Order: C-alpha cells, then structure tokens, then sequence
C-alpha cells in the first residue's frame, strides 16, 4: 500500500486519460 | 448525457487525487518520523 | 437534479483535496527547511 | 493550521462520505 | 448551462490539483533520496 | 518544472478563483 515509482507513472497515465476524455465531452456538448 | 459522462470521469479523476494525497501524507509522515528518531 | 447534487458534492470533495495539498506543501517545505538548516 | 493525525482521519472520513453520496447520485441518474 | 460552466471550472480546479500532487510527489522523492544518500 | 513559493501562491490564487466561480454557478442554478 506504498506506491512505488511505476505505480505513480500508472497514476499519471490514468489522470491524463480521464482528463483527455472530459475535455472531449465538454467540447462535444 | 455528455454532462453525466463528464461527472463520471471527473469522479474517477477525484478518486485518483484522493488516493495520491493519502500516499503523500504517509510518505512525508514517514520522513518526519525518521528525522525525529535521528 | 441528481447532476446539480453531484456537482455540489464533488465541489466539497475538490475543496478537501485543495486543503490537503496545501497542508502537504507546508509539511514538505518545513522538512526541506529543516534539512537545509542542519 | 497544521492538521494533526486525527484531523487527517476526519479528512479521510469526509472524502469517503462525499464519494459514497456521488456514486449513488450518478447511479440513481 | 450553469452545470456545463461548473463542470468546465471544476476541470480546471482538478487539473491544478493533479499538477500540485505531481509537484509534491517529486519534492518528497527528492527528500527521501537525499536522506538515503546521507 | 519545480514550482517555487511564488508559483505555489499563484496556484492558491487560481484555486480560490475557480472555487468562487463554481459556488456562484451552483447557487445561480
């Protein structure tokens, strides 16, 4: 339950992915 | 529908930030404890 | 109405994360200052 | 204005409580 | 329209918290590395 | 890409500004 460096790089990827989706949803509206 | 989908995605983004803050709180507490002990 | 209520709750969750980040920034700055001083 | 351990455990509780409510609101929709 | 505008503003607030968490992760990792090296 | 103290005070200002706007939007609704 202490995230290592690779788990933080997955966190970063997952944050980028949700942010990209939200941008598209708000534009598409 | 785009608004519901945006709120759903934003909730996932919020959960990731909550989890990240919890991780960092534990990491700086471990450092503060180390320094106290030293 | 469920969407407005969700945005309201999410704003409270966002405020909690902002406050948490402010706390952690101050804590790691205190540690960095301690180490510089030592 | 420096939160102690108990204040952080209240923070955790308040985050859990809002997250639980939001999940229900998004489902109920 | 107020709901779309709120989601837009909340996304900016979310981005700021993500950026802040990234900054703090790097700062506490730098401190943990310093302490290991010392 | 390491934010200094002044960049953190801009972060704080930008968070306050968005929070103030959101409060008004949710009320105005």
């Amino acid at each position: 339950q202490i995230w290592n460096n690779m788990t933080w790089m997955e966190w970063d990827r997952e944050x980028n992915n949700y942010t990209s989706l939200i941008h598209s949803l708000i534009e598409e509206s | 529908n785009n608004l519901l989908r945006a709120i759903e995605a934003q909730q996932h983004l919020l959960q990731l930030t909550v989890w990240g803050i919890k991780q960092l709180q534990a990491r700086i507490l471990a450092v503060e404890r180390y320094l106290k002990d030293q």
